[PDB]
RNA sequence: AGCUAGUUGGUGGGGUAAUGGCCCACCAAGGCGACGACGGGUAGCCGGUCUGAGAGGAUGGCCGGCCACAGGGGCACUGAGACACGGGCCCCACUCCUACGGGAGGCAGCAGUUAGGAAUCUUCCGCAAUGGGCGCAAGCCUGACGGAGCGACGCCGCUU
RNA sequence: UAGCGCCGGCCAACUCCGUGCCAGCAGCCGCGGUAAUACGGAGGGCGCGAGCGUUACCCGGAUUCACUGGGCGUAAAGGGCGUGUAGGCGGCCUGGGGCGUCCCAUGUGAAAGACCACGGCUCAACCGUGGGGGAGCGUGGGAUACGCUCAGGCUAGACGGUGGGAGAGGGUGGUGGAAUUCCCGGAGUAGCGGUGAAAUGCGCAGAUACCGGGAGGAACGCCGAUGGCGAAGGCAGCCACCUGGUCCACCCGUGACGCUGAGGCGCGAAAGCGUGGGGAGCAAACCGGAUUAGAUACCCGGGUAGUCCACGCCCUAAACGAUGCGCGCUAGGUCUCUGGGUCUCCUGGGGGCCGAAGCUAACGCGUUAAGCGCGCCGCCUGGGGAGUACGGCCGCAAGGCUGAAACUCAAAGGAAUUGACGGGGGCCCGCACAAGCGGUGGAGCAUGUGGUUUAAUUCGAAGCAACGCGAAGAACCUUAC
RNA sequence: CCGAGGGUAGGGCCCGUGACUGGGGCGAAGUCGUAACAAGGUAGCUGUACCGGAAGGUGCGGCUGGAUC
RNA sequence: GUAAAAAUGUUCAAAA
RNA sequence: CUGGCCAGGGUGAAGCUGGGGUGAGACCCAGUGGAGGCCCGAACCGGUGGGGGAUGCAAACCCCUCGGAUGAGCUGGGGCU
RNA sequence: CGUAACUAUAACGGUCCUAAGGUAGCGAAAUUCCUUGUCGGGUAAGUUCCGACCUGCACGAAAAGCGUAACGACCGGAGCG
């Protein structure tokens, strides 16, 4: 559903083996700045693993950018594996991978 | 400021706000645990700091750090609370004094053990 | 930012060891204030101490001097001297005694207890010294004082 | 008996492993997302040692409240401007007093402490003794340059007499023409108006354009300006009256009467407010038309308060030269307004540019200072919160003045370099456009990529600058699936 | 008579607290638009006034701390 | 004294 | 149209007069003054609340209470619609 | 009708219609049906009253809108005596 906090203004990545959103996650960098983020989200390139899922936060959400294009694919619950959004048409990591 | 302005009026004697109202101008409060979490830090960090909201002796309510690696402190754990912030955690102005009352020691403390609480490691 | 009726002064009284609205009648309208009165907050002050090149700033624990207080408040008695910590009267709060008619009590003396707190000591030894009181004196009393105990709390000397 | 702090920079001391923006460090700047002297351990090293570190409070560094020892043109900071009260400050000469101020003597400044000595506990810490300084203050004596005060005198400061000067200085009354709109009359006809282009709008019920007549309001073209005047705000056709400030000449009068100025008083653009009046043009609000994704704007057509006048409030401003006023001193060159005169120039007041020395963070200022000095007022002390809140005062109101704190940030900021950028500018090229010819996108097929599909459909390249690219040779070879 | 203190009444200052409400501060792929910086694409800003979801727009006077041939 | 009209998105270290 | 009536208290406007202030002022103070659909309250004019009365004393009264009471007041006589 | 970091909500958007779609201010009101709305205050206890919030059945600007010192034999809610 939604968000969980408590003190803490951030959702912290949570690390894998628990996203059980797609399959043979993944794990991966910390390359593509953050949101004034102190740094560098967490990438599990994931099923097909032509596939890259970076996190948000503020959000609570994993979004998922092609492996080819880099293009921003959706967001999807780390808890289930079903999406939250449309594709943003205004996005792209591939500069950072 | 001409001899006589100064005659008439005066220069202006600085005041300080003692950055650590823990009250009764003591070095150190004996408090009372209320909550114990973790609180996210400032902007350019990121963490999952540990704190605890503490009930101190002077009547207020403040919240403070723990230092250290991992801890025995609960919702009724008294402590006492040192005095010094956190620049990365607001409003949080306050250590514990980490090995007092209910606070244990940090377990396993070679380095450091002024602090820490955490006495001579007998390793012989 | 305006304050002031005993208010400011006068005359004659009462009071004290003594001046004085200190207090009482009578009279006069006066007294103070941005050179900060009146009001609020805070605080015992000083020799000194800390710091600083100094000027200055901060401070008043121990020691010496002075003021104030002796559970809160008021009063006066005796007395050279007190409005009297271990004297007295009354009111209030708290403690203990009772035969429920009434009583006794004051560690901010030395030590200890209790509470509070981050935290502060032995219910020790002696009047031998010094000082004090009374006494012809001998001497009596002296938790002042002279020492010892506990605490790396400080300074200093010493050891592995 | 040997311990505790530290080893990234300030700050003396370096390497290995563990960890991987997690666990944590932390006084500031900051460290940590795979080689981390910054985290945890270890080895080693540094510091200090029965102690070492931590927190709290005070002085320091903080010349960061500045008497010693600071500033205000743009960094925070000159009051919007005058007048002026107390108060602060006061020109050249002689005399008197002798309060300040200076010197001397003496009383006092208790003891301890602090400084110099010499001694006593084995030394020291502590301790005894002696010495010596001690602002302040009191009494006595003396001096008088300076400050003050009483007295005498002067003219270089200030003011005044006389004669003239310039000016949009202010107030009252009156008056001229240009032009706009509305009305009336004549003449005349198919559009006018407006924009980037239009439309709404106005027009055959006769508009626009032209001529003639009348009403009414507001502002004053050319002169006119790097111009003048005023304390500032601010002031502009012409005329008269009432009236302020100011400049020069004459050295004639008074004889320090001077400077400044908390508070108070007056003034104070525009907008706004009240009562009454006036209302042509313009124009917030408002209504339309276009533009646009929208357009509660820019542009166009309409249009009310208001603008205008009288009286009374309001009292702000980039009220800016962002520079308080007064006096003295420190090269000139140039042009301009206004005077006086022994008119290629001398001399006084004012307005500009370039500039000595000098000040300054630089930019720039410079006899009109931000130079060099003195007197007095005003104001500043990190950014935000905030010119807010509360209290007080003022206001019809809108609001105005006085004016915090909690909390939060590790900066805010001034000037100047270097670039880059510009729907800034100047000059100049390229198939960049224009000029011109042939094409792709369309269809069929080949191929490379995407995506999807799959037991796998191997990998990488990804705007230009990946996409017949690696592959200048994939049936198993190749070949990594 | 005075008088500790007690009682009654009305004031002055401060402190805590309150449904709700105002703005201030901070947040890790919130929403809307583009107000300012380059003539920021209507020069900016300013006192004031009216107005509009929002920055803001427009009116009057102001400043240059504004470009430009 | 006069170019109509065109909004908006990204974020670190290397030298001695 | 023409006459009449409104006990007694209270508050203390403007004005004047004196003092103060200023360049003159505005303005401020006392003293005097005696305003007003001002205040309390009889006469007078009402008619609020309650009780009574209800084949009444009365076809609108009585008692207690209450409003106005120098004003847009009440009222006699003479007139008009 | 749709849309903002969970839901909520909707500053924003789409669209149909109108002469134009209600501003300020006020709001369970002398207007509020649901209703004794919901919080809060007062009381031992409060369908009334007072203070707040708006989903205003069915406020709103001269049949004026929101306030307002003083006044009221008006109507409401409280205490003290
Ligand atoms: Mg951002
Ligand atoms: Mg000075
Ligand atoms: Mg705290
Ligand atoms: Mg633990
Ligand atoms: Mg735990
Ligand atoms: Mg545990
Ligand atoms: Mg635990
Ligand atoms: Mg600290
Ligand atoms: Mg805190
Ligand atoms: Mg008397
Ligand atoms: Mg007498
Ligand atoms: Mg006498
Ligand atoms: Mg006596
Ligand atoms: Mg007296
Ligand atoms: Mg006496
Ligand atoms: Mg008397
Ligand atoms: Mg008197
Ligand atoms: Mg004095
Ligand atoms: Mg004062
Ligand atoms: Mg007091
Ligand atoms: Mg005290
Ligand atoms: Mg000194
Ligand atoms: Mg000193
Ligand atoms: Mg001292
Ligand atoms: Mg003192
Ligand atoms: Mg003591
Ligand atoms: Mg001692
Ligand atoms: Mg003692
Ligand atoms: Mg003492
Ligand atoms: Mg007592
Ligand atoms: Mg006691
Ligand atoms: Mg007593
Ligand atoms: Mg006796
Ligand atoms: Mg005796
Ligand atoms: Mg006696
Ligand atoms: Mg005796
Ligand atoms: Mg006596
Ligand atoms: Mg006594
Ligand atoms: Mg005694
Ligand atoms: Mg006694
Ligand atoms: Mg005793
Ligand atoms: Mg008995
Ligand atoms: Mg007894
Ligand atoms: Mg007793
Ligand atoms: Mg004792
Ligand atoms: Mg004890
Ligand atoms: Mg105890
Ligand atoms: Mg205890
Ligand atoms: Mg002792
Ligand atoms: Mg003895
Ligand atoms: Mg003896
Ligand atoms: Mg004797
Ligand atoms: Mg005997
Ligand atoms: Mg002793
Ligand atoms: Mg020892
Ligand atoms: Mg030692
Ligand atoms: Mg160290
Ligand atoms: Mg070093
Ligand atoms: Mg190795
Ligand atoms: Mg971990
Ligand atoms: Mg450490
Ligand atoms: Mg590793
Ligand atoms: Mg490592
Ligand atoms: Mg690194
Ligand atoms: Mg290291
Ligand atoms: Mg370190
Ligand atoms: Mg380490
Ligand atoms: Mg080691
Ligand atoms: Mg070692
Ligand atoms: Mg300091
Ligand atoms: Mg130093
Ligand atoms: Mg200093
Ligand atoms: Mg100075
Ligand atoms: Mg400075
Ligand atoms: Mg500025
Ligand atoms: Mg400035
Ligand atoms: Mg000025
Ligand atoms: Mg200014
Ligand atoms: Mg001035
Ligand atoms: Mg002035
Ligand atoms: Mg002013
Ligand atoms: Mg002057
Ligand atoms: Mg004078
Ligand atoms: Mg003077
Ligand atoms: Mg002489
Ligand atoms: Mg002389
Ligand atoms: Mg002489
Ligand atoms: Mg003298
Ligand atoms: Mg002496
Ligand atoms: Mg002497
Ligand atoms: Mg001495
Ligand atoms: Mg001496
Ligand atoms: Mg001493
Ligand atoms: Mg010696
Ligand atoms: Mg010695
Ligand atoms: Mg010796
Ligand atoms: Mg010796
Ligand atoms: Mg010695
Ligand atoms: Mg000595
Ligand atoms: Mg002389
Ligand atoms: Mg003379
Ligand atoms: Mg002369
Ligand atoms: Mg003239
Ligand atoms: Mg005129
Ligand atoms: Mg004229
Ligand atoms: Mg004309
Ligand atoms: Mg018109
Ligand atoms: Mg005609
Ligand atoms: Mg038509
Ligand atoms: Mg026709
Ligand atoms: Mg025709
Ligand atoms: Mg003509
Ligand atoms: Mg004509
Ligand atoms: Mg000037
Ligand atoms: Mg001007
Ligand atoms: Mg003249
Ligand atoms: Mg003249
Ligand atoms: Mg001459
Ligand atoms: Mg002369
Ligand atoms: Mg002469
Ligand atoms: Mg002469
Ligand atoms: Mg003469
Ligand atoms: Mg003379
Ligand atoms: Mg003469
Ligand atoms: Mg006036
Ligand atoms: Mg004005
Ligand atoms: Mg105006
Ligand atoms: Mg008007
Ligand atoms: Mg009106
Ligand atoms: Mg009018
Ligand atoms: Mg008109
Ligand atoms: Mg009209
Ligand atoms: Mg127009
Ligand atoms: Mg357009
Ligand atoms: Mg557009
Ligand atoms: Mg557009
Ligand atoms: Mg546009
Ligand atoms: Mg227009
Ligand atoms: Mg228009
Ligand atoms: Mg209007
Ligand atoms: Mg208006
Ligand atoms: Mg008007
Ligand atoms: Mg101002
Ligand atoms: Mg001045
Ligand atoms: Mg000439
Ligand atoms: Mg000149
Ligand atoms: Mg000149
Ligand atoms: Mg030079
Ligand atoms: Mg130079
Ligand atoms: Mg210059
Ligand atoms: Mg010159
Ligand atoms: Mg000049
Ligand atoms: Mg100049
Ligand atoms: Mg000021
Ligand atoms: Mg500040
Ligand atoms: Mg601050
Ligand atoms: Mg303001
Ligand atoms: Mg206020
Ligand atoms: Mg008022
Ligand atoms: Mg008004
Ligand atoms: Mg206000
Ligand atoms: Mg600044
Ligand atoms: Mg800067
Ligand atoms: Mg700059
Ligand atoms: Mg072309
Ligand atoms: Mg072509
Ligand atoms: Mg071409
Ligand atoms: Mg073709
Ligand atoms: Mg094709
Ligand atoms: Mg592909
Ligand atoms: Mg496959
Ligand atoms: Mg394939
Ligand atoms: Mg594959
Ligand atoms: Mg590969
Ligand atoms: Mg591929
Ligand atoms: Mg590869
Ligand atoms: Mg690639
Ligand atoms: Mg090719
Ligand atoms: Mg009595
Ligand atoms: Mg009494
Ligand atoms: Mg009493
Ligand atoms: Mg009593
Ligand atoms: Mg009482
Ligand atoms: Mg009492
Ligand atoms: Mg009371
Ligand atoms: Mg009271
Ligand atoms: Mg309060
Ligand atoms: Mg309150
Ligand atoms: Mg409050
Ligand atoms: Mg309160
Ligand atoms: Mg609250
Ligand atoms: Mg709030
Ligand atoms: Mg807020
Ligand atoms: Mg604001
Ligand atoms: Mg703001
Ligand atoms: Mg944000
Ligand atoms: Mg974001
Ligand atoms: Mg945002
Ligand atoms: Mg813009
Ligand atoms: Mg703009
Ligand atoms: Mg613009
Ligand atoms: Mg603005
Ligand atoms: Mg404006
Ligand atoms: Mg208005
Ligand atoms: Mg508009
Ligand atoms: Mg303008
Ligand atoms: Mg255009
Ligand atoms: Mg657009
Ligand atoms: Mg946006
Ligand atoms: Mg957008
Ligand atoms: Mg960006
Ligand atoms: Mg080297
Ligand atoms: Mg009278
Ligand atoms: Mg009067
Ligand atoms: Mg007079
Ligand atoms: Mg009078
Ligand atoms: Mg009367
Ligand atoms: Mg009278
Ligand atoms: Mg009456
Ligand atoms: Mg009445
Ligand atoms: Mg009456
Ligand atoms: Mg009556
Ligand atoms: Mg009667
Ligand atoms: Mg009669
Ligand atoms: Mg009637
Ligand atoms: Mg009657
Ligand atoms: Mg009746
Ligand atoms: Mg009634
Ligand atoms: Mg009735
Ligand atoms: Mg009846
Ligand atoms: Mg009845
Ligand atoms: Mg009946
Ligand atoms: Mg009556
Ligand atoms: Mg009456
Ligand atoms: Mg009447
Ligand atoms: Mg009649
Ligand atoms: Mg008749
Ligand atoms: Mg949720
Ligand atoms: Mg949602
Ligand atoms: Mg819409
Ligand atoms: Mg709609
Ligand atoms: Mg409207
Ligand atoms: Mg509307
Ligand atoms: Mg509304
Ligand atoms: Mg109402
Ligand atoms: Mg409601
Ligand atoms: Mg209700
Ligand atoms: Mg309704
Ligand atoms: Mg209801
Ligand atoms: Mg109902
Ligand atoms: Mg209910
Ligand atoms: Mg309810
Ligand atoms: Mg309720
Ligand atoms: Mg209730
Ligand atoms: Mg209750
Ligand atoms: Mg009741
Ligand atoms: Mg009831
Ligand atoms: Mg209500
Ligand atoms: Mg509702
Ligand atoms: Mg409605
Ligand atoms: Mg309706
Ligand atoms: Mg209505
Ligand atoms: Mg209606
Ligand atoms: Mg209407
Ligand atoms: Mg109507
Ligand atoms: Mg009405
Ligand atoms: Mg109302
Ligand atoms: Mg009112
Ligand atoms: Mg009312
Ligand atoms: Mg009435
Ligand atoms: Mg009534
Ligand atoms: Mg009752």
């Amino acid at each position: 559903k939604g968000f969980k906090d408590y003190g803490h203004d951030y959702h912290p990545a949570p690390k894998t083996e628990n996203i059980k959103g797609l399959g043979d996650l993944k794990p991966g960098i910390p390359k593509t700045p953050k949101q004034n983020g102190g740094g560098k989200r967490k990438r599990w390139t994931g099923d097909k693993g032509r596939k890259i899922y970076e996190w948000d936060s503020q959000a609570g959400e994993l979004e998922g950018y092609r492996a080819s294009d880099g293009q921003h694919l959706g967001s999807f619950d780390p808890k289930t594996g079903n999406q939250l959004k449309g594709p943003d048409p205004k996005r792209n990591i591939k500069k950072y991978l | 400021p001409t001899i006589n302005q100064l005659v008439r009026k005066g220069r202006e004697k600085v005041r300080k706000k003692s950055k650590v109202p823990a009250l009764k101008g003591a070095p150190f409060r004996r408090g009372v645990c209320t909550v114990v979490r973790t609180v996210t830090p400032k902007k350019p960090n990121s963490a999952l700091r540990k704190v605890a909201k503490v009930r101190l002796t002077s009547g207020y309510e403040v919240t403070a750090y723990i230092p250290g690696e991992g801890h025995n402190l609960q919702e009724h754990s008294v402590v006492l609370i040192r005095g010094g912030r956190v620049k990365d955690l607001p409003g949080v102005r306050y250590h514990i004094v980490r090995g007092v009352y209910d606070a244990a020691g940090v377990k396993d403390r070679k380095k450091s053990r002024s602090k820490y609480g955490t006495k001579k490691p007998k390793e012989a």
